[PDB]
């Protein structure tokens, strides 16, 4: 067939990027259920943003809401290695 | 919902709000660099 | 081979952009006045 | 033939010193031809290869993103050819494809240098160009 | 900006009051909740 | 959260809302839930007194905490096991109020006396609804009786908080969030509320509520969390190098048996290498552990029957590192149960009375026995699952060793092969990975009842199918690996580990 | 240098730390060659061997040439006659877009 | 639409201060709430919910009855009515709990329901008739044994007939569903 065409591989590299996180945002907002309410309020605030840029297909919001969502998910990772 | 703004079910307010915290003790006790112990204290911010 | 650096210092934000080579009567390219040489790419944040 | 079909190239450099003793560390700049993007596999061997690395910030990107590699070589003989190889893949499905590059230097001299570009079409990637004398025209076109 | 609210207290003592705000085509938002105390009417005598 | 205490009298009351708002498949993955975490509880050796209860517009009590019965963790899932969706579906109500009710009948004592031991038991309640209830009272005001009746709140003295925990589960396709929250519990960064995409990954959901305060040094004990690492996922995994000049570094594996003891293989160090060569990195910090003596086997000897004509022999390679500083144990490190010792009981849900050889009856049967051992691709750990050929097999398992470098016209096979080596690899069960050599010094681990035991210590393989650094691309089917079976060495380490208190039978 | 000298019985060696930015003030990601010589007088003799290749990240850097090297690359093994002379460094950073090349010097 | 504030103070003194409302319905603008002596009530709600006696579908209303919102069916009778200074009671006496509760059965006894002073206009009860009525957990109030039912926008009542109203035939079929419901919610419950 013919291949792919400029920004269409680029767009979807960036949707599989987000849908890996969303697939462990459950997980993430679980996990900081035994952590303190900063984690707690942060992730929540966070995960909508990842939700509606999936479904919308903006770059800008999948572009900011993927760096956003991994800031949390290091913060959640530092948090769960240093409560031990 | 499907509207371009955070629903309100996940809106996460602020409530810790004391004027006065962070009445904690600790010790120098860090290896002394000129004579000097550099402490090093992660802390929560408040709301 | 000429190297155009195209930079990005957004914190949180990577950029589509696109970038073209205009046609020049003194150099020789496949950017001609009919076709144009052009490209689409993206730039990580804090990156070049 | 193990049904890992796709539109791909391989490309091979091959350099020698002609100096009186081998040339120490020199460095491979190399550009990719427009979307082309390597086998990243290929160059995991190259990088850990003895005489040879790939500097980790640009080796672990990869993929399409990647359009500029280098490459260090610790040593290279002025007897014999030294040579490494990957291979490429298209995805942009573009006509009049830009060539690639590929540039030799070493890190205490740039000036001293030797440049090589590559086509699939074109032997030494240069295009097509149509010259009298001393003056010379532009000729990537259709013929008529 | 500020928006005024008009609310009426029903119960003595130290009450809960929360409000929540979201913006329009960014993920930014804000809530506050704080706390505040319902006296009933009267006031303090100090007689010996 | 929930203490788990081995002098633990804790009473866990299930209840599981049955009406039509449910679901039959979701009603399915409810009970999975619950099957799952009856076990995980049973995995650390708590016995609790389990309450079921099914309700619709009427509960219907299956296994009540008075009887001696719901202390069996088995037991209770077989009753949970057999109950069907459409059991009570005619009365399909959601009378919440009555099963809290029952639940407050359960934990109310006769008369004005209650039994000794009420303040120091524990008691946990446990919902699945759609938080809809639409039968019945209010169900909030059971639970101010329930607060009432174990004094809980009541007191600024004495608060006792931590004696009552509730979680409520939202299952079902449609679920109702404000019904729910006011009815969980409400606790300061303690998850109490689940929804409905919560019911998968139950590892994440279990590690939130669950507190190891009194069981922090359980062995064979794994979080499988999703968001775990390698080291939650192997507490025991220790990495070893020694890197000492001319010899060159070099890279090994250990697992964990106590707070100053790794044990590994004894090939990959020597007489000759110092302590201060050797590293160890348990919890995967970069910090490498100080060492203070290596202890080896008296019986090895690499060049035992070098005068002889075999130029490597591996009888007794087995080995005791001891570290300058303890370990404190965490959830990323914890040590790995040996045999024969009352842990290895605990861990088996055996009774105390239970013989040493009992236990190498259940651990190694003349079969193919399913084991596990760790292996490293790109700087990242990962499991390879093999099987131990100690069936008929296992005399076909000896016979490829004919076939590895240096040993091809060694005439005697039993010489080199001593009934210390467990024998793995092969195609025969399944396919069965070999070790690379920096795969070296493991354990060889068995799965039984939610734990983990080592049964082995990785020695050497026939085939070298990792000499270009990489395991990559196919090999010939009859390279085997070989494992030092700990029942052998197990006076030796009973003499040097009777010191640690491991509890030896 | 972490020192601007070198005392000749520091076992660690003399530490240069390598600092990177672009001309704008913000860090750069590369990968940088460094060399060390031995001035002595008007005449510079340069050390082969004392070749490292590190990448700058954070826009920084850092190389050290230990005592061994140094006493390794010099043919005399007395440590007394490295006293009266001086050491210079000459480095070559590279950006990771290989785009552009600075060659720099701490001499003396 | 909300009402909008007046507050007057001076520079060196804020304390000191006097605020006033406005509403183009209310004199004060500090629109409607209910008060027993010092325990006060919300009321800026409907009445009840009033329907228009065009929806005569009681089979689809009752069945809509069984929603998770209901906290107590009741089939009543008033008594005595009483006005008062900003509310009035309604003495009704409970015949027989249909659904939950929250509260014990009792069954024979009088029951005190009251309503905003107000709400008069929009539907009077009348003495000796018997009702039928469901609602929520928040219309009970006050403290226990004096716990006072308080007539809302999410209290329903409707008019159960005597013997011989329901023999016309616009009570005919309402009769019949009140009554067979009486039967379907103390046998059957809600299968939610
Ligand atoms: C509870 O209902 C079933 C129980 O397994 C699941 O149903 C999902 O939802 C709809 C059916 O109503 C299907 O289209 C999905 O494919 C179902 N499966 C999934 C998401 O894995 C589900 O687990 C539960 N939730 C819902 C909303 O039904
Ligand atoms: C069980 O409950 C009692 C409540 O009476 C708890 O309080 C203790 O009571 C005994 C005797 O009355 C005192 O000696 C203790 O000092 C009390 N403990 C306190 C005040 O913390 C106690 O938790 C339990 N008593 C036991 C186990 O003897
Ligand atoms: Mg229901």
């Amino acid at each position: 067939t013919s291949l792919p065409t400029s920004n269409e591989y680029q767009n979807e590299k960036l949707a599989n990027e987000l849908k890996s996180l969303l697939d462990e945002l459950n997980v993430n907002e679980l996990a900081t259920g035994s952590l303190n309410t900063y984690y707690k309020r942060t992730i929540k605030i966070s995960g909508q943003k990842a939700m509606y840029a999936l479904k919308s297909k903006d770059f800008k919001k999948m572009s900011e809401a993927k760096y956003q969502l991994q800031k949390i998910y290091n913060e959640i990772d530092e948090a769960l290695k240093s409560k031990y | 919902l499907d509207e371009d703004i955070i629903a309100e079910e996940n809106i996460v307010s602020r409530s810790e709000f004391p004027e006065s915290w962070l009445w904690n003790v600790e010790d120098l006790k860090e290896p002394p660099k000129n004579g000097i112990s550099t402490k090093l204290m992660n802390i929560f911010l408040k709301d | 081979e000429i190297r155009a650096v195209l930079y990005n210092y957004r914190q949180n934000q990577e950029l589509k952009v696109r970038v073209e080579l205009l046609h020049n009567p003194a150099f020789c390219s496949l950017a001609t006045t009919k076709r144009r040489h052009q490209q689409t790419v993206t730039i990580p944040p804090k990156s070049s | 033939r193990p049904q890992d079909a796709k539109n791909t190239m391989i490309l091979e450099i091959c350099t020698r010193y002609r100096g009186d003793q081998d040339a120490t560390m020199s460095i491979l700049d190399i550009s990719m031809m427009t979307g082309f993007a390597p086998d990243t596999d290929d160059l995991k061997q190259l990088a850990n290869g003895v005489d040879r690395y790939i500097s980790k910030y640009e080796l672990d990107k990869a993929f399409s993103d990647r359009n500029t590699l280098i490459i260090y070589l610790d040593k290279v003989s002025h007897s014999e050819d030294d040579c490494l190889a990957f291979k490429v893949h298209q995805y942009f499905n573009v006509e009049l494809i830009q060539p690639g590059a590929v540039k030799v230097y070493a890190y205490y001299n740039l000036e001293e240098s030797c440049t090589r570009f590559y086509h699939p079409e074109k032997e030494d990637g240069k295009l097509n160009k149509l010259c009298r004398d001393e003056l010379c025209r532009c000729a990537e076109e259709n013929c008529f | 900006l500020s928006v005024p609210y008009v609310i009426v207290p029903l119960k003595t003592g130290l009450q809960e009051v929360e409000v929540k705000a979201a913006v329009y085509h960014h993920f930014i938002s804000d809530g506050v909740r704080k706390s505040l105390k319902v006296v009933p009417e009267g006031i303090r005598m100090n007689k010996t | 959260k929930i203490v788990l205490d081995p002098s633990g009298s804790m009473n866990i009351y299930l209840v599981l809302d049955g009406s039509g708002s449910i679901g039959a498949s979701n009603f399915t993955g409810a009970k999975k839930c619950l099957v799952n975490l009856i076990e995980k509880v049973a995995s650390y050796g708590v016995k609790p007194r389990y309450g079921l209860v099914t309700y619709a517009t009427y509960p219907k009590i299956w296994v009540k905490v008075s009887e001696a019965d719901s202390s069996n963790a088995d037991w209770v899932t077989k009753q949970l096991n057999e109950i069907n969706y459409e059991d009570h579906k005619l009365k399909s109500g959601t009378n919440t109020k009555k099963a809290l009710q029952a639940v407050y009948s359960m934990m109310s004592w006769p008369d004005d006396v209650p039994p000794e031991g009420w303040n120091r038991t524990r008691h946990v309640i446990i919902l699945m609804t759609d938080g809809l209830h639409n039968m019945g009272g209010d169900p909030i005001t059971v639970i101010d009786e329930i607060r009432d009746l174990l004094y809980i709140g009541k007191d600024r003295k004495n608060p006792r908080e931590d004696y009552l925990d509730v979680y409520v589960f939202g299952v079902g396709p449609l679920v109702n969030q404000v019904n729910i929250n006011a009815l969980a519990s409400k606790k300061d960064n303690e998850q109490h509320v689940f929804k409905v995409k919560d019911m998968e990954n139950l590892e994440d959901v279990f590690y939130q509520m669950i507190d190891e305060s009194q069981s922090l040094s359980l062995c064979g004990m794994v979080w499988e969390h999703r968001k775990g690492t390698d080291y939650h996922k192997q507490p025991w995994q220790a990495k070893i190098s020694v890197i000492r000049p001319s010899k060159g570094h070099e890279s090994c594996m250990g697992a964990v048996v106590s707070e100053y003891f790794v044990l590994t293989a004894a090939h990959c160090f020597t007489v000759d290498d110092k302590e201060h060569s050797i590293k160890v990195s348990v919890g995967g910090e970069k910090r490498d552990l100080e060492i203070e003596v290596v202890l080896f086997h008296p019986n090895y000897n690499i060049n035992g029957k070098k005068e002889a004509g075999i130029p490597e022999f591996y009888d007794y390679d087995v080995a005791l590192i001891k570290l300058k500083n303890k370990l404190k144990y965490g959830q990323t490190i914890r040590p790995i149960c040996l045999p024969c010792t009352e842990g290895t009981t605990r861990a088996l849900r055996l009774p105390p009375t239970t013989t040493c050889q009992q236990q190498k009856e259940e651990l190694l049967p003349a079969q193919d026995i399913k084991a596990l051992f760790v292996s490293e691709e790109e700087k990242k750990l990962t499991r390879k699952e093999v099987y131990i050929k100690n069936g008929d097999k296992k005399g076909s398992c000896e016979r490829d060793a004919q076939y590895a470098p240096g040993y091809d016209k060694v005439k005697d096979i039993s010489e080199v092969v001593t009934p210390r080596f467990l024998c793995t690899g092969g195609v025969s069960p399944y396919a069965d990975p070999n070790t690379c050599r920096g795969d070296a010094g493991g354990p060889l681990i068995v799965h039984k009842r939610s734990r983990f035991i080592q049964v082995g210590v990785i020695s050497w393989g026939v085939v070298d199918v990792c000499k270009n650094q990489k395991r990559q691309k196919q090999v010939p089917a009859h390279a085997r690996d070989f494992h030092i079976n700990l029942f052998q060495v197990l006076p030796w380490l009973k003499e040097k580990l009777q010191d640690e208190d491991l509890g030896f039978l | 240098p972490t020192e601007k000298f070198y005392y000749i019985y520091n076992e660690k060696g003399l530490e240069v730390t390598i600092t990177a930015r672009f001309l704008y003030g913000k860090k750069v990601e590369g990968t940088a060659f460094v060399i060390f010589g031995i001035q002595d007088g008007e005449q510079r003799i340069s050390l082969p061997e004392s070749l490292k290749r590190i990448p700058i990240e954070d826009g920084s850097g850092e190389v050290v040439l230990s005592r061994k090297v140094l006493l390794d690359g010099v043919q005399n093994p007395r440590a007394e006659d490295l006293v009266g002379k001086s050491l210079y460094v000459s480095a070559t950073v590279i950006l990771h877009s290989g785009s552009d090349m600075v060659q720099a010097e701490r001499s003396g | 639409i909300q009402p909008g504030a007046v507050k007057v103070y001076a520079y060196y003194n804020l304390e000191e201060s006097c605020t006033r409302f406005y509403h183009p319905e209310k004199e004060d603008g500090k629109l409607n709430k209910l008060c027993r002596d010092e325990l006060c009530r919300c009321a800026e709600e409907n009445c009840f919910i009033q329907k228009s006696d065009d929806k005569v579908t009681l089979e689809e209303r009752l069945d809509k009855a069984c929603e998770p919102g209901v906290d107590y069916v009741y089939k009543t009778r008033l008594v005595k009515v009483q006005l008062s200074n900003d509310f009035d009671e309604y003495i009704m006496a409970i015949e027989q709990t249909i659904k939950s509760g929250s509260d014990e059965v009792q069954v024979g006894q009088q029951r005190t329901f009251i309503s905003p002073i107000k709400c008069r206009e929009a539907l009077k009860l009348e003495e000796k008739k018997h009702y039928l009525m469901w609602g929520l957990s928040s219309d009970f109030w006050g403290e226990k044994p004096n716990l006072s039912y308080i007539i809302g926008k999410d209290t329903w009542v409707e008019h159960w007939p005597e013997e011989d109203e329901c023999q016309d035939e616009e009570n005919q079929k309402q009769c019949q569903d009140l009554g067979a419901f009486t039967e379907s919610m103390v046998v059957f419950g809600c299968p939610n």
